[PDB]
């Protein structure tokens, strides 16, 4: 009814895809990592590289 | 273009054929296509809820699509139908083969086979030879139901000529059918009875070539392989597609969702809906374009069905060289086979020949054929096979004195009431 926006349907076969067609997609977590990234020992140098 | 001919014309001159020769020949037509259907949601998204939110935004496109590609969908059955179902009951030929020595055994169903097929059906089926939300559907009637109907039509043809078509079929003996059939084309028909065996045998013949010509060549059945490759090479660029990037930084849609903020995936992204969307339409415009010429085709079947197996042609050249006599049915991949059968003129010889002939102030005309002279006789012939027989007061009608009619020649017309007034 709703595939076709109306609340009548004549006799025949129809075709719709809404109550999810596809089994259990879902997605998490990453790689592992094992410090802090060493982002000061640049951003306070104590002078830049050319 | 071709060799020239010189027709060697006068008033005078005519060539009547002395003998003929039956042929046959195979006819290939398409009739239904792959069947295909999108849910175009899945193929513009990938099951991604972000994109397809941004998919409600161009409102009823996925929809309409979707309904074009099924209203082909549904006419493909219709046109194999259109072409097939032509006969009402499933006749069959009773077991013995007596049909004046003409041998169908070729193209009647082989009990061998498991799928009813005659012999040169599984020639057709063996010389003719995707999955992203794109789908096939399969055909309504299987192979072997349109092998059935191609069994009745047959079984039909065979045994009762153009009654089953008109009518309740109706048994006649083969040989009486042909003659029939030769009183169609205007040659009488003791002309068959007279010359039956060597009749049986052109025929035979001639389906035995069939064989060779479609074991020995794919060539001919290109005209049915383009519908299959066609729709593969479709559906093929259909997919490829996905691979454009559209002016979006990438093609896979998961990167966008991955790697960019709302505000610029709400951009990229609706770059790569606009192009997939602009892509299926690309595809549903060239299925719909495709359709219309199939069922122009599936018509014209359909038409050939219904005049030259269930009847006789009167239409010169719609069912092969040489006279119509009668045509065959053969299943096929997408399509059908016609084997039509026909009456070709095959050694001339020249006559004098006159438009009329005056006997004593009477002109008398033939009430059919032409007045013929070998040099010394003059004689009726009929017109499509020579015939000749003496002029004669029962063969001819008369109209008015010698002198209206251009060119008119002397003989006596023979009056075949008199020698027994005489007794
Ligand atoms: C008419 O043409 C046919 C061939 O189209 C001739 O048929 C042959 O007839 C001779 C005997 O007369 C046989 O030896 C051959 O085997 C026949 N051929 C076939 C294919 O059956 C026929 O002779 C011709 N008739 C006339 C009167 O010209
Ligand atoms: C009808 O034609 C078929 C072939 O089209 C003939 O069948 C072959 O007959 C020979 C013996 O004459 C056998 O060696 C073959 O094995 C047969 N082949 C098949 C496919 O059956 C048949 O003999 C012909 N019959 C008549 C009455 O003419
Ligand atoms: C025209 O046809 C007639 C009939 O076939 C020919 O006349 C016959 O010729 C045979 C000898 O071949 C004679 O035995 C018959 O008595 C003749 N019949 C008649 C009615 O005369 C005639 O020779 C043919 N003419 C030409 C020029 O071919
Ligand atoms: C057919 O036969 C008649 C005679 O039976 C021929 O008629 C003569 O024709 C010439 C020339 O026209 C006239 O001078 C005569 O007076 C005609 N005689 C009669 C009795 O009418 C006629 O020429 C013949 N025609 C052909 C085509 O042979
Ligand atoms: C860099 O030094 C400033 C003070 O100069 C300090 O506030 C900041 O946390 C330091 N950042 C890093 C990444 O070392
Ligand atoms: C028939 O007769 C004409 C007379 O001019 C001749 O030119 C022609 O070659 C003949 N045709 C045949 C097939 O004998
Ligand atoms: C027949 O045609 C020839 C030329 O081919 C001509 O000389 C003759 O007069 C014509 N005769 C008739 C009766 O038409």
């Amino acid at each position: 009814k709703c595939t076709l926006k109306s609340f009548t349907v004549e006799k025949g076969i129809y075709q719709t895809s809404n109550f999810r067609v596809q089994p259990t997609e879902s997605i998490v977590r990453f790689p592992n990592i094992t410090n802090l990234c060493p982002f000061g020992e640049v951003f306070n140098a104590t002078r830049f590289a050319s | 273009l071709g060799a020239e001919n010189s027709v060697a014309y006068s008033n005078n001159s005519i060539a009547i054929p002395t003998n003929f020769t039956i042929s046959v020949t195979t006819e290939i037509l398409p009739v239904s296509m792959t069947k295909t259907s999108v849910d175009c949601t899945m193929y513009i998204c990938g099951d991604s809820t972000e994109c397809s939110n941004l998919l409600l935004q161009y409102g009823s496109f996925c929809t309409q699509l979707n309904r074009a590609l099924t209203g082909i969908a549904v006419e493909q059955d219709k046109n194999t139908q259109e072409v097939f179902a032509q006969v009402k009951q499933i006749y069959k030929t009773p077991p013995i083969k007596d049909f004046g020595g003409f041998n169908f055994s070729q193209i009647l169903p082989d009990p061998s086979k498991p799928s009813k097929r005659s012999f040169i059906e599984d020639l057709l089926f063996n010389k003719v030879t995707k999955f992203n939300g794109l789908t096939v559907l399969p055909p309504l009637l299987t192979d072997e139901m349109i092998a059935q109907y191609t069994s009745a039509l047959l079984a039909g043809t065979i045994t009762s000529g153009w009654t089953f078509g008109a009518g309740a079929a109706l048994q006649i003996p083969f040989a009486m059918q042909m003659a029939y059939r030769f009183n169609g084309i205007g040659v009488t028909q003791n002309v068959l009875y007279e010359n039956q065996k060597l009749i049986a045998n052109q025929f035979n013949s001639a389906i035995g070539k069939i064989q060779d010509s479609l074991s020995s060549t794919a060539s001919a059945l290109g005209k049915l392989q383009n519908v299959v490759n066609q729709n593969a090479q479709a559906l093929n660029t259909l997919v490829k597609q996905l691979s454009s990037n559209f002016g979006a930084i990438s093609s896979v849609l998961n990167d966008i969702l991955s790697r960019l903020d709302k505000v610029e995936a709400e951009v990229q992204i609706d770059r790569l809906i606009t192009g997939r969307l602009q892509s299926l339409q690309t595809y549903v415009t060239q299925q719909l374009i495709r359709a219309a010429e199939i069922r122009a085709s599936a018509n014209l079947a359909a038409t050939k069905m219904s005049e030259c197996v269930l009847g006789q042609s009167k239409r010169v050249d719609f069912c092969g060289k040489g006279y119509h006599l009668m045509s065959f049915p053969q299943s096929a991949p997408h399509g059908v086979v016609f084997l039509h059968v026909t009456y070709v003129p095959a050694q001339e010889k020249n006559f004098t020949t006159a438009p009329a002939i005056c006997h004593d102030g009477k002109a008398h005309f033939p009430r059919e054929g032409v007045f013929v002279s070998n040099g010394t006789h003059w004689f009726v012939t009929q017109r499509n096979f020579y015939e000749p027989q003496i002029i004669t007061t029962d063969n001819t009608f008369v109209s008015g004195n010698c002198d209206v009619v251009i060119g008119i020649v002397n003989n006596t017309v023979y009056d075949p009431l008199q020698p027994e007034l005489d007794s």
